[PDB]
């Protein structure tokens, strides 16, 4: 068996979900901010935001609704989590005590269910009679909202339109009506229902169904003085309710797509918009009032604000100010002017809140010479494209390096007193024939400048046709200097040429250090990719030389220097190339037996090979026959994102499920088949994506740092910014710290009531299984934050193991010590 | 001749890795060295000596060797190791059996999420299937391990059926005791965990039923750990086992032993409200309590949801490319 | 794609026992032996009669490829018999049967097996497989004697008598290279022949033909008396060289 431990260095710093009312009060102004398993919730003033309380929730946040049910003082919560527990909170205080309520809860999972393509949505009526969700194909789920439904109980009601879009309760029926946009093969069509708790099922709707446009993405239930329904797409914004029908189709939002939505006026005259590239519209509803005393909806108006960072949510809060909340990028708090600045802007941004973004890739280096170590990431993506300079000094000090680009991978490289970085940038089919970028960024900001002039794929003959308006992706190669960070150099790869792989390193005998990329031939037309070059650089004198090119027959996904050997992936491939002294790369050995070879890790003459859908297998290098031996594979099929060797005998993977697993030689010589199966012995629901597994740590090394019972380190980086540590514990030490959890989950009060064992169990849409091997690092620094009661009641009856007293009973102080001692390695 | 098995040697494949570990030894992807087409090899290893050539491997060359169909794997040849220079009694080498290498296998592609059916792919998928099966047995063969690692799956969408370890004859005249406990219990059949022991073709309906309900909801549908829990998930959906809805019920052993918590009533079609009409009443019949009216794999090619599939046209299933290893940022 | 396993009578006067010096009379002792040593061992396990008939085919298929002085026949029948049972789903374990055949032989005998009577046969178990080409499936004649049978019509009583005298010549032709010569379903039909000869039955008139004076060309086509007359011949050789009778 396998014993670790698995910490978070950096939270989560992705903004997921963003709501405001009067939570914590009814008189105050919330405004709660989701990130991935973390609940921020703030209080709006006239200057920014005051924190008031932050929680963590054993489960990712999929809906989070606030409402106000008749008789209630204040807003009550809704939080369902991505492995569907639900929950309602509430908000207490008693004087300086602050603590969250479960009002009520439970978990709403189908036995049998297809879960959606649009993922779970949650809704809740505006009478506050009922939740609805839509968590699978062909179903409506509805919690009733009555007082006594403390387990909130619920029923499906049969859908007969199979592929919701988006839905949502509309403001001003006389029974609770949902309204959705559905897709079925005569295209997207938006319809309505009535939803009866009495007979509990639907009932014909108010208004009929209309064809609308084919990329209709989101749904709006415009407040009770209009009424009815406005609907978002890609070239037209229309508004729905019974007879009346309007549609403005101006060409200003063509050009990007609309994800988020806003209501400003609390009576839907306005509407915040945020598209993909950053801007901000102002939606407006131009009312025309009849003779009747009627009001009624006259036109839509779509006015251009300004730019903003990517926002998943936005959210108006007073006055002008509104908080967009970024995944993609650094989230803001910015003012809306009613007169524009001289450049034509809407806009001014007030504040900055850090977002590590999706960190793609991740390196640590020693720049000061300091022991330490501090860790570059790729983060963010398009204009939001970073690199971040991470350093331990008690918060975290962070750099930010704006590239306005993708940033894809990063390595660097001592000897040119650099960084090599691989972007993408969009540029789009122009009148020309040829594209143009959208905006200046990092590789067209390089002091100077290459381009590949390859002659590999030139005979072609293969035809790629182009129409106006179509975006592609242009990759380059930058050389970024240590010290200022500059763009000294950006080389840029052939057209349709992926840059999907990059090392530093020397070969052979060649005492050059060189940057080497592997890339993949792209064209729309292909399954996989069949045309690809493995391109060796030198960094010299300011400038990027080609120094050699290898054609390869598929995609480089990874690559990876192997004792002065390259070791590349091509496809399925795995292939071990040697510089030869014409300075050429000479192919020595292949194995085959993979499905499409992702990702590669070394060490020793071992390889550690990750595999799309066929989990991790551990080849070995023969030096004495120059070939390769499968030594072992893991036969559970798990589709990767990430790989790393712990030692010898431990390999670490991460799934496309959220989950971290480790496996182990089964170290049992009796059979062949014993040693040639990999037996998963580690199992973890982390609840994040993991792109880079990276050996090193980022505290401080004066050396007298004292031997902590921890043994080795890596960190990783995920889609939501979350960098995690794993490390390694004796059997001795794991067996203490799990007793303890279990001792500390008992005693520890959960939000919603769900139970931590659950949440970190293993779990793919087929398979749920308890955790196994690992340690919640973040459960056990959570002992010092209980009170003292709650402390000694947890270590009552806790005896110690294979130690230097083989029974030793434990105390609160002891136990203080020991986890004090483990927030030491981050 | 093309016929005489065991004399090649395992020299003519280049072995290009081990693709599982089976039951009597390890599945070897290897490459033909003269044609270059792609086999894999289950190794047969004889050297335990306790009784000799497996069983299971004798089933798999008696039956393979009969069994001609698109539907079911073929059993190219069976070669050996290198054999000691006669002297037979200290030669352990084994044996291999070659097949042709298929792309995937159902389990790996659906545990990992990277395959997508249409409707229209689980009717091409279903259809060979039960070709597949109603041509074993209309040859009076059981499979009696019917899973989704069985169902071996090339990305043309061509299906084929496997592991034939357990296969035996079925003889309707002559009641045999067989074996109990054969299929797996997610894909087992409601009369077997109630120990039929002289069981019908109809289990190896009930799994491919199984397998139908799991296309549509991507999860296996009836997941338990222990014989009586399977009983009870089942009981919910197609009903409580009854003498009304299985007048011979009470013959079986277990009935009296083994009874779920109530008598559920069945709410197959409620559930699988989102499943097609036309497959929804598949199903219903595949998953019927009683093995005497549940239907034939005949009957199942004769159904709305499957008679007027082409298999001209076979569907590929939407199944792993390049781009599922990125990402999208949105 | 399938292999030939059906010889010429001329054919036997070469086979590698015959080349060895063997004469054509002790040949056919030795299969005698072998086959009864396979059928008298199975029937007190209680094995079912295919199970014993595919151990005998299996055994006589042998000795077209090897000589009876490099190859002791109790053993190779041992052998044939315990891969017969796993083919055949009627599975022995080895032990018992060396148990058995050490209860039916003599002391002369079972020195064939040697010191270790399970190694010799286990290891045999190889040579077996390869020498009989993996083809394990095997049909007999007993199926094909009811199969047509019951297309039988008529006096019960005499058409089971019929089946019964057939039945025995099947038993006894197991004894015989009649299994290298003739498919099994012509061996039904000489022995259905045979027995109506015997029991001066006239099959024809119980067939859907009843003026189809050469009845058996419904059930198997392309057969000439010719061969069906050779058939019976060697039959009842059998039981003129011995001292036993025919059924009747
Ligand atoms: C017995 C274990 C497997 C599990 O799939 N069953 C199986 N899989 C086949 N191919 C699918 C396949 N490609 C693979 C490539 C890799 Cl790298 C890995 Cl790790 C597993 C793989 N699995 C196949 N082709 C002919 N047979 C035949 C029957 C023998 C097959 N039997």
């Amino acid at each position: 068996m396998s014993y670790n431990y698995v910490v978070t260095a950096q939270k989560p710093t992705a903004v997921n979900g963003c709501v405001t009312g009067h939570f914590t009060s009814a008189e105050d102004l919330n405004l709660l901010i989701a990130k991935n398993t973390r609940l921020e919730i703030y209080v709006v003033t006239a200057e920014g935001l005051r924190p008031v309380k932050e929680v963590g929730m054993y489960g990712k946040i999929a809906v989070m609704e606030l409402f106000r049910p008749k008789g209630e003082s204040k807003d009550l919560l809704f939080i369902l989590t991505a492995k569907y527990n639900a929950c309602i909170l509430e908000y207490k205080q008693s004087g300086e005590s602050i603590d969250i309520i479960t009002r009520a809860h439970g978990n709403v999972q189908d036995r049998i269910g297809r879960p959606s393509e649009t993922g779970i949505i949650g809704i809740i009526d505006p009478e506050c009679r009922m939740i609805g969700l839509r968590l699978y194909d062909g179903l409506f789920k509805v919690i009733p909202l009555d007082r006594d439904n403390k387990e909130l109980k619920a029923f499906n009601i049969r859908l007969e339109e199979l592929h919701v879009i988006d839905v949502k309760f509309l403001y001003g029926c006389q029974a609770p009506t949902i309204c959705f946009v559905y897709q079925d093969p005569q295209g997207r069509h938006v319809k309505t229902y009535e939803v009866s708790l009495r007979e509990k099922e639907f009932n014909k709707g108010p208004w009929k169904q209309e064809n609308v446009e084919a990329e209709a993405s989101m749904v709006i239930a415009v407040p009770e003085p209009f009424g009815g329904a406005i609907i978002i797409g890609q070239e037209s914004i229309t508004y729905h309710n019974g007879d009346k029908y309007l549609a403005i189709a101006p060409p200003i939002i063509k050009q990007s797509t609309i994800v988020c939505h806003n209501r400003v006026d609390p009576n839907g005259s306005r509407y915040l918009l945020g598209d993909m590239e950053g801007r901000l519209f102002m939606l407006l509803l131009e009312k025309e009032e009849q003779m009747d005393g009627t009001v009624t909806l006259k036109d839509l108006r779509v006015e251009l604000l300004g730019e903003t960072s990517i926002a998943e949510c936005l959210t108006y809060l007073d006055n002008g100010v509104v908080f967009v909340g970024s995944r993609l990028g650094d989230s803001q708090l910015v003012k809306l002017n009613v007169d524009s600045n001289e450049q034509g802007s809407y806009v001014v941004a007030m504040e900055t809140f850090t977002n590590l973004g999706p960190i793609v890739d991740m390196c640590v280096v020693d720049l000061e010479r300091q022991g330490q170590g501090q860790l570059v990431t790729c983060s963010g993506a398009f204009k939001e494209g970073s690199l971040r300079i991470i350093r331990n000094g008690q918060k975290l000090h962070i750099r930010t390096v704006p590239l306005y680009e993708s940033p894809r991978k990063i390595c660097y490289q001592e000897v040119s007193q650099c960084f090599g970085v691989l972007s993408s940038r969009i540029e789009v089919q122009d009148t020309s024939g040829g594209t143009t970028a959208l905006r200046p960024s990092a590789s067209t900001q390089a002091l100077s400048s290459s381009v590949s002039s390859s002659k590999l794929f030139s005979s072609s003959t293969a035809p790629h046709e182009t129409s106006f308006g179509e975006e592609v992706e242009v990759h380059n190669l930058l050389i970024i200097d240590q010290h200022t960070f500059e763009v000294l150099h950006a080389h840029q790869f052939l057209q349709n040429e992926y840059a999907l792989s990059l090392v530093s390193c020397k070969l052979g005998k060649d005492p050059n250090t060189y940057f080497i990329v592997g890339t993949a031939m792209v064209y729309p037309e292909e399954a996989e990719p069949k045309q690809g070059r493995i391109v060796v650089f030198q960094y010299s004198d300011g400038k990027l030389q080609t120094v050699a090119e290898k054609e390869v027959k598929g995609a480089v996904y990874s690559m990876v220097e192997f004792n002065g050997k390259l070791l590349a992936s091509i496809n399925s491939t795995v292939r071990l190339y040697e510089w030869t002294t014409e300075k050429e790369l000479r192919t020595e050995c292949n194995h085959y037996n993979n499905i499409m070879a992702l990702y590669l890790k070394t060490k020793g003459d071992f390889i550690l090979v990750g595999d799309l859908m066929r989990s991790v297998l551990l080849l070995a290098y023969k030096p004495m026959e120059g070939n390769f031996e499968e030594i072992a594979r893991d036969f559970n099929p798990n589709w990767m994102s990430a790989v790393e060797i712990l030692d010898d005998d431990n390999f670490l993977g991460a799934e496309n499920a959220f989950n971290l697993f480790v496996c182990q030689k089964d170290s049992a010589a009796t059979t062949d088949e014993e040693r040639q199966h990999l037996q998963e012995v580690g199992l973890f629901h982390l609840g994040e994506f993991v792109n880079v597994f990276c050996h090193g740590s980022l505290v401080m090394q004066n050396l007298g740092e004292t031997s902590t019972p921890t043994q080795g380190s890596v960190l990783f980086g995920t889609v939501n910014g979350m960098i995690g540590l794993v490390t390694s514990l004796s059997e001795s030490w794991y067996n203490l710290l799990l007793d303890m959890q279990n001792r500390l989950n008992k005693v520890i009060k959960s939000v919603g009531k769900i139970e931590h064992s659950f949440w970190r169990s293993f779990h793919t849409e087929r398979k749920t299984e308890p955790a196994t091997g690992f340690i919640d690092g973040d459960l056990i620094e959570s002992f010092l934050d209980i009170s003292r009661p709650k402390m000694q009641e947890v270590v009552a009856n806790l005896q110690y193991d294979d130690g230097s007293g083989m029974k030793r009973e434990a105390t609160a102080d002891d136990l203080i010590k020991v986890v004090e001692e483990l927030t030491r390695i981050h | 001749t093309e016929s005489d098995w065991g004399k090649r040697c395992v020299d003519k494949f280049d072995i290009i890795g081990i693709i599982g570990e089976g039951t009597y030894g390890q599945v070897y992807k290897a490459k033909d060295k003269d044609t270059g087409e792609l086999v894999a090899l289950k190794k047969v290893r004889l050297d335990n000596e306790k009784e000799g050539f497996p069983i299971t491997a004798i089933r798999e060359i008696k039956i393979l060797r009969q069994l001609i169909h698109r539907s079911v794997v073929n059993m190219k040849e069976i070669v050996t190791d290198k054999q000691d220079a006669l002297d037979f009694k200290k030669d352990k080498g084994a044996f291999y059996l070659v097949f042709e290498y298929m792309d995937h296998d159902l389990m790996g592609l659906l545990e990992s999420g990277l395959v997508h059916f249409s409707e229209d792919h689980i009717k091409s998928f279903m259809k060979q299937l039960m070709e597949g099966l109603e041509y074993c047995h209309k040859k009076n063969f059981l499979h009696r391990d019917i899973k989704c690692s069985n169902i071996l799956l090339n990305n043309s969408g061509q299906i084929k059926l496997a592991d034939f370890g357990l296969a035996r004859l079925y003889n309707s005249e002559e009641s045999r005791p067989y074996t109990n406990k054969v299929i797996t219990l997610w894909y087992r059949p409601p009369e077997l965990l109630l120990g039929e022991e002289r069981y019908t073709p109809a289990i190896d309906v009930w799994s491919c039923g199984c397998i139908l309900g799991e296309l549509f909801t991507k999860k296996p549908i009836f997941q338990a750990n222990l014989e009586l829990a399977q009983l009870e998930l089942i009981s919910r959906l197609c009903g409580s086992p009854c003498p009304a809805v299985w007048p011979d019920v009470i013959r079986l052993p277990y009935f009296n032993t083994m009874k779920p918590k109530k008598q559920y009533r069945r709410r197959l079609r409620e559930e699988f409200s989102f499943i097609p009409s036309a497959a929804l009443d598949l199903l219903d019949h595949m998953l019927t309590l009683d093995p005497s009216k549940r239907c034939t794999a005949e009957q199942t090619l004769q159904s709305d949801f499957l008679k007027d599939v082409e298999l001209s046209k076979m569907a590929p299933p939407d199944l792993p490319h390049w781009q599922d290893c990125h990402e999208l940022w949105s | 794609t399938k292999p030939c396993w059906y010889w010429d009578k001329k054919d036997l006067a070469h086979t590698p026992s015959q080349l060895e010096g063997l004469d054509p009379a002790t040949e056919a002792r030795y299969r005698r032996e072998g086959a009864r040593f396979i059928f008298d061992v199975g029937t007190r396990l209680g094995l079912h009669y295919d199970t014993l008939a595919t151990g005998i085919i299996y055994f006589h298929r042998f000795y077209m490829f090897h000589s009876f002085k490099q190859f002791p026949r109790y053993v190779t029948g041992a052998c044939c018999l315990f891969l017969a049972g796993k083919v055949e789903e009627t599975p022995k374990k080895c032990k018992d049967i060396i148990k058995t055949a050490r209860s039916l032989l003599n002391d002369v005998q079972f020195g064939q097996f040697g010191d270790d009577p399970k190694e010799e046969v286990m290891v045999l178990e190889r040579i077996l497989l390869q020498t009989i080409k993996f083809d394990l499936q095997v049909e007999h004649p007993y199926q094909f004697l009811l199969k047509y049978a019951k297309q039988l019509k008529g006096d019960k009583n005499k058409i089971q008598k019929l089946v019964q005298m057939a039945w025995t010549f099947v038993n006894d032709s197991l004894c015989t290279t009649l299994s290298l010569q003739w498919e099994p379903e012509i061996i039904a039909v000489a022995v259905m022949y045979l027995a109506g000869r015997l029991c001066k039955f006239e099959i024809q008139e119980w067939t859907s033909k009843p003026m189809y004076r050469r009845w058996w060309e419904q059930f198997v086509q392309d057969v000439p008396v010719d061969v069906l007359e050779d058939i019976c011949h060697q039959i009842l050789d059998l039981y003129s060289q011995g001292k036993q009778q025919m059924p009747h």
